Order: C-alpha cells, then sequence, then structure tokens
C-alpha cells in the first residue's frame, strides 16, 4: 500500500477559486492534485502537466515547495518494511536460530514511527500554507 | 505589510509560561523528588 | 484664504474621508476564532515521538 501511495501522486487537492456575491455563488479558478515526486496538474484551464515540482510553475506553488520537506521520511519508511518483510521471509523456511524474528519486528514497529513522523511534517506543511495566503473575501 | 497571524513555532505550546518558570518547576521537580527520598529513609513506620 | 478659512481643510476632510474606511469597522465583528491546527501543537508530539 506505500508502495502504491509514493508513485501516485494523488495526495492531495485544490480548488482555487473565487467567490460570487449574490444571486451568483461560487466559480473556480484553478486546480490541481499534488505529488510528492512530482505534480500532475490538473483541469485548472484543460492543461495536463505531470510537472516536477523542482521546476518552476505564487503560493500555490509555495505550497508545493514546501511538500518536498516531507519528502524524505516516507522514503525513509518505505525502506523499512523493505527491511522488514525479507528477514520475515528468512523464518519461514528456518524457523530454527529464532533471534532474527525478534529483531525484524522491531523494523515493523520503527517504519511507521517515520510515517507519524512523515505525516506530521507534511500535514503542518499544508496547514502553514493555507494559513500563509493573504485572507481576501473574494476568494475562497 | 499588514502584520497578520505569525507561523506558529515548533516551540509554541509552551508559550503560555515564561522561561524562567520551566526552569524553576524542574529545579523543583527535582527537589522535592530528593527530599521526598531521604525523608522515608530515617522512617520505617 | 482658503486656508484661513478652513475649505482646504474641510476638502482635506472631503476626499480621505468619503472614500470608505478601513478601522475597526474590520477589526470590530469581523473576526471569529479558528480552530487550533496541528501546527499550534506539532513540537508536543516531536517530543512524543
Amino acid at each position: 500500500l506505500l508502495g502504491i501511495a509514493v508513485s501516485t501522486d494523488y495526495w492531495l487537492y485544490l480548488e482555487e477559486g473565487i467567490i460570487l456575491p449574490q444571486n451568483q455563488s461560487t466559480e473556480v479558478k484553478m486546480s490541481l492534485h499534488s505529488g510528492l515526486w512530482r505534480v500532475c496538474f490538473l483541469a485548472g484551464e484543460e492543461r495536463g502537466r505531470c510537472f516536477t515540482i523542482e521546476y518552476v510553475m505564487e503560493s500555490t506553488v509555495n505550497v508545493l515547495k514546501m511538500i518536498r520537506s516531507a519528502t524524505p521520511f516516507p522514503l525513509v519508511s518505505l525502506f523499512f518494511m523493505f527491511i522488514g518483510f525479507i528477514l520475515s521471509n528468512i523464518g519461514h523456511i528456518r524457523p530454527h536460530r529464532t533471534i532474527l524474528a525478534f529483531v525484524s519486528g522491531i523494523f515493523f514497529i520503527l517504519s511507521g514511527l517515520s510515517l507519524v513522523v512523515g505525516l506530521v511534517l507534511y500535514i503542518s506543511s499544508i496547514n502553514d500554507e493555507m494559513l500563509n495566503r493573504t485572507k481576501d473575501a473574494e476568494t475562497y | 505589510k499588514k502584520p497578520q497571524k505569525s507561523k506558529p513555532g515548533v516551540f509554541s505550546f509552551l508559550d503560555p509560561l515564561a522561561y524562567e518558570i520551566w526552569m524553576c518547576i524542574v529545579f523543583a521537580y527535582i527537589g522535592v523528588s530528593v527530599v521526598l527520598f531521604l525523608v522515608s529513609r530515617f522512617s520505617p513506620y | 484664504k482658503l486656508s484661513e478659512q478652513g475649505v482646504l481643510d474641510k476638502l482635506k476632510n472631503k476626499w480621505w474621508y468619503d472614500k470608505g474606511e478601513c478601522g475597526a469597522k474590520d477589526s470590530g465583528s469581523k473576526e471569529k476564532t479558528s480552530a487550533l491546527s496541528l501546527s499550534n501543537v506539532a513540537g508536543v508530539f516531536y517530543i512524543l515521538v
């Protein structure tokens, strides 16, 4: 599930839009779904850019650059199930000399610890840039 | 720029108590814990 | 002549006061408090983990 999630660039949605006052309700202006490696841009002006973050193109781009600060910890997290499961295969063929299981179970526990660190660095990187927009009443 | 709500620091939870209190808590955390140890030495009952 | 009788001062009262104001009218009742973000309480998790 983490192997599917990292290559997937459908982590988070954004809908940049402008309000409409009365007998008129809403009007979208920009939209993209985001990824940790690279952005695959969406139906904002119908331009299908699977666009790398390291190349440029505002505040929604400032959202996208801060996502890279939470890149390494899921990459740290994916490797620790890679080292956790292969040592689990060793205990199935050769059950004796049982020390390898008790060590590999630590790497299951220490794997998700980086994921909680991974989500804390991720979600706090979303909400501060949610705060960092200048609060204008006309743009929802 | 009109100043907005600032970016919250990573240690923004210990904001409502000043720096000298947080030292005086822990220094009294130790000091009460030391004296509570030395009280129970002299007394069996 | 306009300054000794305050025509220019009234025109100063005219043009900077008629354009709409941004004073206590949006500092008065255009605030509601938000929920806490994660970033307000983020450092507790770093001490925890």
